[PDB]
């Protein structure tokens, strides 16, 4: 079977008035071959922001984290960031 | 009580590495146990009751490749001395950088053989993605390693054979630049859990592990004990405050929130910090966490912090902030780094301007000068100025960054002081910073 990774992302909004369901629908709209989307929080992170934690299993030769965060972060009315909050091999 | 130490599991993808560090995870912590619990009931149906530890790591797997599991990929287990936050090694080639520029840098290696004769041989490929984990490890200072021999079983226990394996594995790591004496060689079966938290009864001859630490020789039997066996490394708590930005906000009724990661010294409410390379001073009105709202933030928290008359504007990911009365951070003209070239389709050349990434900052920075190649391993200078790098070349270089940066060499501020670098949709080479112009 291919090699695959689990990954956690931290995907934060422009201010605490950003709306975070429309945040994560955009997030999981984002189809790729050898992409699954996982579960996710709205974790604080102080002053009232939320940033959006979700996970994703991608398979290594199929998905490149550089060009996922890259296209998360092109939805520029929701998403200020992403950042890999952590990952693992699977 | 415990302190707080990051491993990084390394090894061959038939080494069976994710079992064994599923293993601990699993008998030393609490990560998706609501799913573990699920499975351990479930397996009441192959036979009357009875499960192996390694039957319900394999439905775990599944069940978060289905991405249904609910806890994140940080992973944390215990020991009798420490919390360890662990990491399963990613084959993912993007893992590189994150292994670089990303936080909890790690503080031992534990590098996981195959001791089948084909497996083992596969693993100890110079080319193989193993021996790039392990010099990235000793390249970032990660000066403990722990080994273990694992599958033990599938080579019936045979003394020789973990011998040969010894020795081999040795060579290996010596080539890195590790110093096997002061290395633990583990026999193990990840599967069956032989010296994994109990000792193996599977094998006579085994006396335990050793190693050769400053203040005599450490013994032991299993892999927890190994782990256990760690030493302390110290914290920079009392180094000046350094903490990379990852987000600024605009807080209505609150004013600018910067969010970053407190890598050095510490924040507190009253203090005067000043952001590089903007050059903006000002008082740190409050600082928050999750939920909490702190009287500190120390080394490694995440936090954000309300600071007045600074606007979204002119501070940014990237900026660096500091203590303004206690060697405050600044920019730089340059800084010259010992860079090791990774493999890679290509040859470097001094006016080479790829992007670096050195903590939250991604700027290109032109290599201006090649000043030396030297030794990797004891940092001997072999030549001065070599007119080119190639791949396993170890080199200083003169680096001038294209937009106002602020970094640290390695030796003061560590997680200010380490960079990857991109190119060719891979990180190309892995920079030390060794001294700074202000
Ligand atoms: N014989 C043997 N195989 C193992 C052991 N640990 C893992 N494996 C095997 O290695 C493969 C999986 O490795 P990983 O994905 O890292 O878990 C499978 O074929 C497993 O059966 C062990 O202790 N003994």
């Amino acid at each position: 079977p291919a090699a695959k990774s689990i990954v956690t992302l931290d995907v934060k909004p422009w201010d605490d008035e950003t709306n975070l369901e429309e945040m994560v629908a955009n997030v999981k709209a984002i189809e790729m071959e050898g992409l699954t989307w996982g579960a996710h929080q709205f974790i604080p992170i102080g002053f009232g922001i939320k940033k959006l934690q979700i996970n994703c299993v991608v398979e290594d030769d199929k998905v490149s984290l550089d060009d996922l965060q890259q296209s998360i972060e092109e939805d520029e009315d929701h998403v200020q960031s992403t950042d890999i909050a952590a990952m693992q091999k699977l | 009580e415990k302190s707080h130490i990051n491993v990084v599991v390394i090894g061959h993808v038939d080494s069976g590495k994710s079992t064994t560090t599923g293993h601990l995870i699993y008998k030393c912590g609490g990560i998706d146990k609501r799913t573990i619990e699920k499975f351990e009931k479930e397996a009441a149906e192959l036979g009357k009751g009875s499960f192996k530890y390694a039957w319900v790591l394999d439905k775990l797997k599944a069940e978060r490749e289905r991405g249904i599991t609910i806890d994140i990929a940080l992973w944390k287990f215990e020991t009798p001395k420490y919390q360890v936050t662990v990491i399963d090694a990613p084959g993912h080639r993007d893992f590189i950088k994150n292994m670089i520029t990303g936080t909890s840098q790690a503080d031992c290696a534990i590098l996981i053989i195959a001791g089948g004769v084909g497996e083992f041989e596969a693993g100890i490929s110079k080319d193989g993605q193993t021996r790039e984990h392990a010099l990235l490890a000793f390249t970032l200072g990660v000066r403990q390693l722990i080994v273990a021999v694992n599958k033990m079983d599938s080579v019936k226990w045979d003394e020789s054979r973990f011998q040969e394996i010894v020795k081999e594995t040795s060579n290996f790591i010596k080539k890195v630049g590790y110093n096997p004496k002061t290395v633990p060689f583990v026999p193990i079966s990840g599967w069956n859990g032989d010296n994994m938290i109990e000792a193996t009864t599977n094998a006579p001859w085994y006396k335990g592990w050793e190693k050769e630490t400053k203040a005599g020789v450490v013994k032991g039997k299993t892999l927890l004990e190994a782990i256990d066996a760690i030493e302390q490394p110290s914290r920079p708590t009392d180094k000046p405050l350094r903490l990379p930005l990852q987000d600024v906000y605009k807080i209505g009724g609150i004013g600018t929130v910067p969010v970053g990661r407190v890598e050095t010294g510490v924040i507190k409410p009253g203090m005067v910090v000043t952001f590089a390379p903007a050059g903006v001073t000002t008082e740190v009105k409050s600082v928050e966490m999750h939920h909490e709202q702190l009287e500190q933030g120390v080394p490694g928290d995440n936090v954000g912090f309300n600071v007045k008359n600074v606007s979204v504007k002119e501070i940014r990911r990237g900026n660096v902030c500091g203590d303004a009365k206690n060697d405050p951070p600044k920019g730089c003209a340059s800084f010259n780094a010992t860079v090791i070239v990774l493999n890679h389709p290509g040859q470097i050349s001094a006016g080479y301007s790829p992007v670096l990434d050195c903590h939250t900052a991604h700027i290109a920075c032109r290599f201006d000068e090649l000043l030396e190649k030297n030794d990797r391993r004891s940092g001997k200078k072999l030549e001065d100025h070599p007119k080119f790098l190639k791949s396993g070349d170890a080199a200083l270089v003169k680096f001038v960054p294209s937009k106002p940066m602020c970094v640290e060499a390695f030796s003061e501020y560590p997680p200010l002081g380490r960079f990857a670098v991109r190119d060719m949709r891979q990180t190309v080479a892995v920079g030390v910073i060794k001294s700074v112009d202000k």
